[PDB]
RNA sequence: AUAUAUAUAUAUAUAUAUAUAUAUAUAUAU
RNA sequence: AUAUAUAUAUAUAUAUAUAUAUAUAUAUAU
RNA sequence: AUAUAUAUAUAUAUAUAUAUAUAUAUAUAUAU
RNA sequence: AAGC
């Protein structure tokens, strides 16, 4: 359960960053 | 030096001195080739399969 | 091989046989009002877009 | 659990970032540590309700093992010897039950040693005694290669764990890491372990002592078990602190239980250890899709190294994968031992990887850190059995006709020969004829440094020495009742002070002693270490090797600290469309013999040199008179220099071999002398030579035999396109080679193919095997690249692993801090999770915190205060009330971070510290009205402070020692050490104008005389210490704890009077979504933000810091950076040009140059890394991979950012303190967590003039 | 080869008879009396101390030059090309300054006969964009190493 | 011992293996036509064929007498001092020999003393071409000339015969050997021959520094430590270079060694 | 296919059946060099022995070009492309002056 | 101020690949290395720009 | 030292059993 | 088409057995 | 926090073609 | 015994 993935978790860091 | 621009030597000397040495090297090859070889092609040559 | 080393400016020699051929096809010569209408498409699509 | 957050609840809530840090708790957590028991730990280990997917099956073959008996026999030498099975090399541990051979312990039942009565029979001389007591033995010291009891940190590990996920300051989030319910490696450990102990109610299958190990009784143990042990604990910590994928996690867990269920782990492990790099880094990226690859440039000189950074070229389906496929041979490695799955998901999962990105670097790196990471041991039998018993084959040897008449020992090759051994002979003549015609090489200073280069504290081999010396009746002094070790080089130069050369000669033809290291995932190396005279012989192979390596070819010399290497290199080469060439040469010692090489090398260096040296004595070796016979006929007789004698000496011994000395102490009754050819290891002369014939031949190849052994002209056009100076690196064995991309893309990878195979070739004929990798990425020195991105190979940092060799005790107490802090760094070089990491480092440093001991019913407890460890550098989390997770571990260490640290949280402090009534009325000018000179007192701070700088090591000077023979060693010392009158006359010039000039200015002037003297404390401190010295280290440290403290030290008050002003953050060094180093990620914010802030280091460390130093080398004891800081000194406080022509001449330098380095220093201006050093200011070892330069120029500005303000005025002739004020704002700067920001000087409390006078006070009253 | 160990034999043998030895101290000495002020940025002192080095072993290759006198039929002394600026410098940088200077005053005692047009061609490079001359054609030109003259 | 003793070691020795190379060449299908290949009529190398001769033969050695040879020399330095002679160095060295090693040439023509021995093997051609192999499987040093060594081995003794050869030989001998405790356990190591003024000053010598394991007539030791340097002898008192190990008139023991003066008491 | 036997035993029978020996040693003791030029790296008569390398044995290509007069009709001699200097080369390189 | 953002550097092979297709794309210098406000001549910091 | 017999060890080949992985087939649920 | 269970075939590993070849130990004969 | 409008991201579902390798058949050379 |  939760097991997403780690490409998604590296993306989402990103996401974080750019929202301005 | 007119065409050797880089070289901070002075090389004429020593290109001047190696050229004069291969000049006049005692080869015997020139003297074979005009006057020995001809005679043996033309003794080989009537006895080849071709 | 005249094109081709007429593009290059001459830095790179390409050499083409002398001989009877054997009429090898090799279709790659168009007019230039082709050339022009394939440029103009290009230009067309490409337009306004960074 | 619930005793876990029992007895750690405060401690775990303080270094999770929910309380404020302080050292009552920290203290009372080290107590705690200190008071569990082992079986409490497991116990507390089965309370983790680990889930499904941590589930896997262990084979039941691991507990079940056969006896010993099989595995062993004894050669017609008498001598234990190991029986192969699997082949050549399985020559190491079997895996065999033990419990049969342990007689139980006193007071201790449940546990046992090696049987003393089978000791006495294997003493005795019984044949099945010593077989097992050399089993015993051996699996000691295969269970004794960690640094301290596994259950230490696995301890550390639950109770670091238990504090649950961190939140993140900048990502503003919460981290995914799962938590120890999926760690499969926990699962498995407990398992094993109650498997083993079953009914018995101890729990621990083994107990690790400083006196070595204790075996539960048990018929399921098995010598196997420890090793499997520690590589499950490190996978478990790996994988919580890097956050690992559990699927890989998995497959490496496989992999060691496989290699425990086999005949032998070690021999398993080093079969199988290149399956993730194979199936991972080797075949990666078979279809690209896109990313971004740097964009870098190699300029001119490319001797100099000089790389300068462009920017990102988007990738595309042009540049895919292009290297031959290996699936064939990954699949029939997998297959030959039983691995095809592992396999077969590693290359199913590789091949999912479309797009270059920091997902798949990510992947790459988690999949090498699964490698396992123990020291393979063996007994030395059978290293030295299979590595020295192996011989070049010269497939195409030098023709017998080629050769001259003899000259002593040396033969003349001839120019005819068709032989490729001419370019070599070419090369080594004309590198001898350059080198022996510099002037400094007949300089007294420089033969004096060389001579001194080799005299060090290590051992020699000095007995066989001795008995080499009494074989012609000559007697040296014995120096008896010195508290100092024999066995040292030292003591050998002692003891051959003022003998001549012609006594010593005979003792080049000694014999050698033996000598180990153990290495990770590589079979244990073996070491010659050369005696004195043999050094000294060896100099003109050294002097002209390195003339090659720094002038002829592109050569490297730096370490294996990572910081230090060329990163620029391995990153250019790795991007395409450049594509890198991996060349090794395997057993590459063992390949250079008299047959090829050294009769080569040897009389090029023989007759290059008689010309530029004829006539003349060298490093105390005088010259002598040879027979000649190179002409027919003529046999006449030759004058030869020093330089010339020591090449016949060295060609004598060449030619001869090499008498190895072996002393197994593993095994009784096996020790003999081995005659071997393989060139020796520990000679200074090893990796500068073995470059410089990589550089040779590969230029041979490149150019002469290369071009006339191959017809494709498709190779010929690549060949005659690549060039040494240009293309080619080499250092040792190891050599990378370059092939730069085309206009038209990339070069053809069937070229490629075609050309390795020309090399692979051309290496036979001279036996070298050429060990070759192409497969699309860029290996050196054992860094890893790929498409320009760097990727840290983990399992070659052993977490709990440690190298020891010997049969000695392991070290005392304070010793294993530095090795824990080794460790933290070792793990912030490799980029772990910072959070976690610095979390898990803490816990570490409360376990190991507290320390016992006896002091005659005088029953105390050392401990250190939580303040020594962040003075050594490591970062603190929340104190004071402060914000959490706002350091960074690019912290400083020393005085610079602390005064960072105090920089950026005084006000909170401030606050903090007023309103808990520690209040006072006088004002002061960093801390207000707080009364600070009492709460850092009982804070122990001060305290912490304070007992952090104290040596944590046993001081074994000032033991007693008769005044004559002491003296006499001193005399002797120096004796040896001023030979030629030249340089003791400049040294008494140079004493008596300091007398005259800069007497009385500095306290500790470096001199030549001191040497004597600190060579005789090194090799005092080299013995073994004894009880007294521990008693006095645990009362100094006891002395220092209770005392009670007013200030820190002067620099440290003088730094807190300067305070900044942060602004706005800087520009992007680098593009935000381009790979540099794996795991330095979104993910890992702050050493991202900081590298994308600050930018990598594009410029090798060697070459930078070569340039700030005045003297390149000095001689062996004294360090040149001592004496640029006397120098600077000396300038700083007003002394005139004479008193530094003094201090130039103590350390020999010629008057004319003194005078003129002297006048140049006066009136020059130096950088600021090089003026830093006054104070003991250093770069901090973190920042080595980061521009520090760039930001010490154009980010640290000393003017105030609203305009000139009164107190920020430097005085004009103090302009170093713009050297030192760069320092405090670097620390400022990079302490604080988040991106580089630009700073701006705001004030100094006392102004400019006054943080002068201070520091010129510290700077003379320092040296008392 | 062949040659320069007589050289080396007759400095040798010059070095033994000469009365003339080095004075240790005399440049550092005459120049630690110039005035200058600490404010500068650049100190002239520095740089040609720096640049001179005395290493005292200097007089070998000064006796090898005088003994190259008496053997220019077969041995041309010259000047090596590490000597001369690398990029072929600059009036307004210093260090190039002082460098002109070495080359100025080493120059003359060379048994080279092209030795003055090197001489005259070191200050010419120098001295390029900032003052130029018209050369003989458009290989060797103002911008050339010195030492190829 | 010979240098060939190492060839037949093996039931199949070296010398067939030798001559089974030529199954591994194109073009050639006999031993016969491999020696009509490689010489040019004059009983000559090629110069270039042999280059295969000896990439074949090379790994042959290397692989398979290497080692034999290595056992064989461990096993020969039990039984005592021994002289060994080989046909290149290299075989000595790629063996890890122990002891002196020495290279001596002949001023002979060594390649005719073979096709005029007759009853050869395989035939006379294909011994020079294996003298061939071998010249070239020699490292590179010079070979002294053979009367060095036995010049030393003879002129001594010859010499020393002038002066002993009327006394007693009861005084002016000598004898040096391994010592064992349990009539009493002594094997000779060294023969010592000299006047008695020399054998009296060789009696107060330090012979028990050195010590050695000896095993159980057919006894052999092995040294431990050091061997025993040359002077310790004398510059006088010419002794025997080669000794082979022996019990004089029972269980194996393995007790220990030290060596004893028991020379003689005259 | 064809060709080449009857050009290689040709060749071969010109070999051994002249008087004429080629010897480079003659080449090496005229230019009389180890290698010039202590330190500075360029030296023309070391240049020129390592182009020629005297020390190779192998000159099958003088005999098979004087064999080569005798079949002008269907065979021609050229000289290898290789032999040229490189990219056409320059007079100011020393190495393309000896090509 | 002659380190650019990001060290680049590859502005200017763009601008020369520019000049030939002026007909589609017009190669302009951004407004990011102008001036904030302006500048002014007695800033040294604005002469440099 | 040679020949013969018994026991033990190593290599190759074959067969059976167990475990794992892949393919095929059957049943339940969606 | 997905998940779970079972069976057959192939591959690797382990064990056992058989055959061939080699070696070690014991005994008899010469 | 509730409601509405606009936009990004993940997941599930569907098709074609081509090329490479292996195997069978036929032949040449060496060996039987 | 324990190198560079």
């Amino acid at each position: 359960l939760t097991s997403s993935d780690i490409q998604r978790h590296i993306t989402e860091f990103i996401s974080s960053w750019q929202n301005h | 030096q007119r065409y050797q621009p880089g070289w901070t030597q002075s090389l004429v000397s020593s290109m001047r001195g190696t050229l004069d040495k291969l000049k006049l090297i005692k080869s015997m090859t020139p003297m074979y080739l005009q006057q020995l070889a001809p005679v043996e092609l033309a003794v080989i040559a009537p006895m080849l399969p071709f | 091989e005249w094109a081709l080393t007429e593009c290059a400016q001459g830095y790179v020699t390409v050499t083409s046989p002398y001989a009877p051929s054997v009429n090898r096809l090799m279709p790659y010569r168009i007019s230039n009002a082709e050339r022009q209408i394939s440029q103009i498409i290009r230009i067309m699509n490409i337009g306004n877009n960074a | 659990s619930s005793m876990i957050l029992t007895q750690f609840g405060p401690f775990i809530e303080s270094i999770s970032g929910i309380t404020d840090q302080s050292n009552d708790v920290f203290e009372d957590a080290a107590k705690a540590f200190s008071m569990f028991t082992r079986s409490d730990v497991y116990k507390a280990l089965d309370e983790i309700p680990f889930s499904d997917d941590a589930m896997l099956p262990i084979p039941p073959t691991i507990y079940t093992k056969p006896s010993h008996d099989s595995y062993y026999y004894i050669d017609a030498l008498n001598r234990v010897r190991r029986k192969t099975y699997q082949g050549p090399d399985d020559v190491y541990v079997p895996n065999c039950s033990i419990v049969e051979l342990l007689e139980p312990h006193e007071t201790l039942t449940s546990y046992g040693r090696l049987s003393e009565a089978i000791e006495n029979r294997a003493k005795d001389g019984d044949s099945q005694a010593r077989i097992a007591t050399t089993y015993g033995r051996i699996a000691e010291s295969q269970a004794r290669q960690i640094k301290a009891p596994l259950e230490k940190f696995v301890l550390a590990l639950l109770v670091a764990e238990a504090g649950g996920s961190l939140y993140d300051p900048v990502l503003q989030k919460y981290d995914e890491i799962p938590d120890l319910s999926h760690n499969c490696p926990l699962w498995c450990f407990r398992e094993i372990c109650r498997h083993i102990s079953g009914p018995l109610p101890d729990r621990a299958p083994y107990l690790y002592l400083s006196a070595g190990v204790f075996w539960l009784m048990s018929p399921r143990m098995t010598s196997a078990i420890p090793p499997l042990l520690s590589d499950l604990v490190n996978l478990a910590i790996l994988q919580q602190t890097a956050g690992l994928d559990p699927s890989l996690v998995k497959l490496g867990v496989q992999i060691c239980l496989h290699a425990a269920a086999s005949s032998s782990y070690a021999w398993f492990i080093l079969k199988t250890k290149s399956i993730f790099p194979q199936n991972t880094l080797h075949s990666m990226y078979e279809s690209l899709e896109g990313g971004y690859c740097p964009n870098l440039e190699w300029l001119e000189p490319r001797s100099d190294y000089k790389f300068m950074y462009m920017g990102v070229m988007p990738l595309s389906a042009k540049y895919a994968r292009s290297a031959p496929s290996n699936d064939k041979k990954a699949r029939e490695l997998g297959e030959k031992y039983g691995l095809s799955s592992v396999v077969g998901e590693l290359r199913k999962r590789t091949k999912t990887y479309v797009k270059h990105d920091f997902a798949s670097v990510r992947y790459i790196r988690d999949a090498m850190a699964c490698t396992s990471g123990i020291f393979l041991v063996r007994t030395p039998t059978e290293t030295v059995l299979q590595e020295y018993t192996q011989s070049p084959e010269i497939k195409v040897p030098i023709p017998q006709k080629d050769w001259t008449g003899p000259i002593g020992e040396i033969r003349i090759l001839k120019d005819t020969t068709s032989s490729i051994a001419r370019y070599l002979y070419r090369t080594w003549y004309l590198a001898a004829a350059r080198m022996a015609a510099q002037p400094r090489t007949w300089d007294p200073l420089f033969q004096a440094i060389m001579r001194s280069q080799y005299v060090t504290a290590r051992g020699g081999s000095g007995a066989a020495l001795r008995e080499s010396l009494y074989a012609i009746n000559v007697s040296l002094p014995d120096f008896k009742g010195l508290p100092v070790k024999a066995a040292t080089k030292i003591f050998q130069a002692a003891q051959l002070a003022n003998l001549p050369f012609s006594h010593t000669s005979v003792a080049i033809l000694a014999d050698t002693s033996m000598g180990l290291r153990n290495q990770v995932q590589r079979r244990p190396r073996s070491i010659m270490p050369l005696n004195v005279p043999q050094q000294q012989v060896s100099a003109p192979h050294t002097l002209t090797a390195d003339y090659i390596n720094y002038h002829m070819n592109l050569s490297t010399t730096s370490g294996s600290a990572v910081i230090e290497k060329v990163i620029p290199l391995g990153v250019y080469a790795s991007s395409p469309p450049n594509q890198s060439i991996n060349i090794d040469i395997s057993a590459c010692d063992a390949s250079i013999t008299w047959d090829f090489f050294l009769s080569v090398i040897m009389a090029a260096i023989h007759e290059g040199v008689a010309s530029s040296s004829i006539g003349k004595p060298f490093m105390g070796v005088p010259a002598s008179i040879v027979n000649d016979e190179s002409v027919v006929g003529v046999r006449a007789a030759r004058p030869i220099s020093g330089m010339q004698n020591m090449i016949q000496h060295l060609s004598k011994l060449y030619k001869r071999g090499f008498s190895y000395r072996v002393n197994d102490s593993f095994s009784p009754g096996n020790d003999f002398t081995h005659m071997t050819t393989t060139f020796p290891s520990g000679s200074t002369a090893t990796s500068t030579e073995h470059t410089a014939n990589n550089s040779t031949m590969m230029e041979t190849f490149l150019t002469v035999w290369g071009p006339e052994h191959t017809d494709d002209p498709d190779v010929l056009r690549l060949m005659k396109s690549l060039t040494i100076q240009r293309n080619y690196v080499c250092q040792g064995d190891d050599g990378l080679m370059i092939i730069d991309g085309t206009t038209a893309g990339k070069v053809n990878s069937e070229t490629i193919q075609k050309m390795l195979e020309l090399i692979s070739k051309y290496g036979e004929e001279f036996g070298w095997k050429y060990d070759i990798a192409y497969d699309g990425t860029a290996e050196y020195l054992k860094l890893y690249f790929i498409f320009g991105c760097r990727i840290p190979n983990l399992s070659r940092h052993p977490i709990v692993g440690k190298e020891r060799a010997n049969s000695s005790a392991e070290e005392p107490w304070p010793a294993i801090l530095d090795q824990i802090m080794g460790v933290f760094f070792n793990g912030v070089h490799d980029g772990l999770q910072w959070q976690r990491w610095i979390r898990y480092s803490w816990a570490l440093c409360c376990a190991f915190s507290r320390q016992r001991t006896m002091i005659g019913e005088s029953v105390g407890y050392l401990q250190y205060p939580m303040w020594s460890f962040v003075y050594w550098g490591l970062p603190l989390v929340k104190a004071f009330g402060s914000d959490p997770w706002i350091f960074s571990w690019y912290m400083p260490t020393g005085d610079l971070g602390m005064y960072s640290w105090i920089s950026l949280i005084r006000p909170l402090m401030t606050r903090w510290m007023v309103a808990n009534g520690y209040v006072t009325d006088r004002c002061s000018p960093v801390f207000g009205n707080a009364d600070y000179r009492r709460c850092f007192n009982e804070l122990k701070l001060y305290q912490g402070y304070y007992m952090a700088q104290l040596p944590r090591n046993p001081k074994k000077s000032g033991r007693a020692a008769p005044r004559e023979v002491r003296e006499q060693f001193t005399q002797a010392l120096s004796d040896y050490l001023m030979q030629n009158p030249e340089l003791k006359s400049r040294v008494l010039r140079g004493r008596s104008e300091w007398e005259k000039y800069g007497a009385g200015i500095i306290h500790n002037p470096p001199s030549l005389f001191d040497v004597p003297h600190k060579w005789y404390q090194g090799a005092q401190e080299a013995a073994i210490a004894t009880r007294e010295e521990l008693a006095e280290m645990d009362e100094t440290l006891m002395r220092a704890r209770r005392h009670s403290y007013s200030s820190f030290s002067k620099l440290l008050e003088a730094y807190l009077l300067v305070k900044w002003r942060m602004c706005e953050a800087r520009e992007p060094s680098v593009d935000l979504r381009l790979p540099l180093c794996a795991g330095i990620d979104p993910l890992n914010s702050d050493p991202f933000l900081k590298m994308v802030s600050v930018g990598p280091m594009l410029q090798s460390t060697r070459k930078y810091f070569a340039q700030t130093l005045f003297m390149a080398k000095t001689v062996s004891g004294l360090d040149v950076n001592a004496i640029d800081s006397a120098l600077l000194r000396l300038r700083t406080l007003g002394a005139d040009k004479k008193a530094l022509t003094a201090q130039l001449l103590m350390v020999g330098l010629q008057e004319s140059e003194a005078d003129a380095l002297a006048g140049k220093i006066m009136l020059q201006d130096v950088n600021t890394v090089q003026l830093a050093r006054v104070v003991n200011l250093a770069v901090p070892d973190t920042w080595m991979s980061l521009d520090f330069d760039s930001m010490f120029k154009h980010h640290v500005k000393l003017l105030p950012k609203d305009g000139r303000h009164l107190n920020t005025d430097i005085p004009p002739r103090m302009g170093w303190l713009r050297a030192i004020l760069r320092f405090l704002g670097a620390g400022m700067v990079m302490t604080a967590t988040g991106v580089a920001v630009d700073i701006y000087l705001e004030d100094i409390h006392g102004g400019g003039r006054s943080l002068g006078q201070r520091f010129m006070t510290w700077m003379r009253q320092e040296g008392r | 080869t062949v040659i320069q160990p007589v050289l080396q034999d007759i400095s040798v043998l010059l070095q033994r008879i000469s009365p003339l030895q080095i004075d240790p101290t005399i440049i550092s000495n005459t120049m630690s009396t110039v005035s200058e002020s600490t404010t500068q940025t650049l100190s002239p002192a520095s740089s040609i101390l720096g640049k001179l080095r005395p290493s005292n072993s200097d007089f070998s290759s000064f006796r090898v030059a005088l003994a190259g006198w008496l053997y220019n039929g077969v041995v041309t002394t010259v000047i090596d090309d590490s000597s001369y600026p690398k990029d072929g410098g600059s009036v307004t940088s210093l260090e190039n300054l002082w460098d002109f200077f070495i080359l100025a005053l080493a120059l003359p005692l060379t048994t080279d006969p092209c030795a003055p047009v090197k001489a005259f061609m070191t200050l010419a490079n120098m001295m390029v964009g900032f003052e130029t001359i018209p050369m003989d054609n458009q290989i060797y030109t103002q911008s050339r190493r010195a030492s190829a003259f | 011992v010979d240098s060939d003793e190492v060839g037949e070691q093996m039931e199949p020795t070296f010398e067939q293996a030798v001559m089974e190379i030529y199954k591994g060449i194109a073009g050639v299908d006999s031993l016969d036509d491999l020696i009509k290949w490689v010489l040019n009529s004059d009983l000559i190398p090629h110069d270039d064929r042999l280059g295969q001769l000896f990439q074949a033969f090379l790994p042959l050695a290397k692989d398979l007498l290497a080692p034999m040879a290595r056992k064989f020399y461990d096993n020969s330095m039990s039984e005592g001092r021994l002289l060994t002679f080989a046909h290149a160095d290299s075989e000595l060295l790629n063996a890890n020999y122990f002891g002196h090693l020495l290279r001596l040439k002949i001023p002979y023509i060594t390649e005719v003393n073979l096709m005029i021995r007759k009853n050869r093997e395989g035939g006379e051609l294909f011994q020079l071409v294996l003298s061939y192999l071998y010249k070239m499987y020699a490292t590179s040093a010079q070979p002294k000339w053979f009367g060095s060594l036995l010049r030393l081995l003879i002129c001594p003794w010859l010499h020393m015969e002038k002066l002993i050869g009327e006394a007693d030989p009861a005084s002016t001998s000598a004898e040096i050997g391994w010592h064992i405790p349990r009539e009493d356990g002594f094997i000779p190591y060294v023969s010592i021959r000299a006047p008695r003024l020399v054998i009296e000053e060789l009696m107060e010598k330090n012979w028990g520094q050195y010590h050695a394991q000896v095993i159980v007539v057919s006894a052999k030791a092995v040294i431990k430590g050091n061997h025993l340097p040359v002077k310790l002898v004398s510059r006088f008192a010419c002794f025997t270079l080669t000794a082979k190990y022996e019990m004089r008139l029972g269980r194996g023991a393995a007790y220990s060694a030290r060596l004893a003066f028991r020379s003689d008491l005259a």
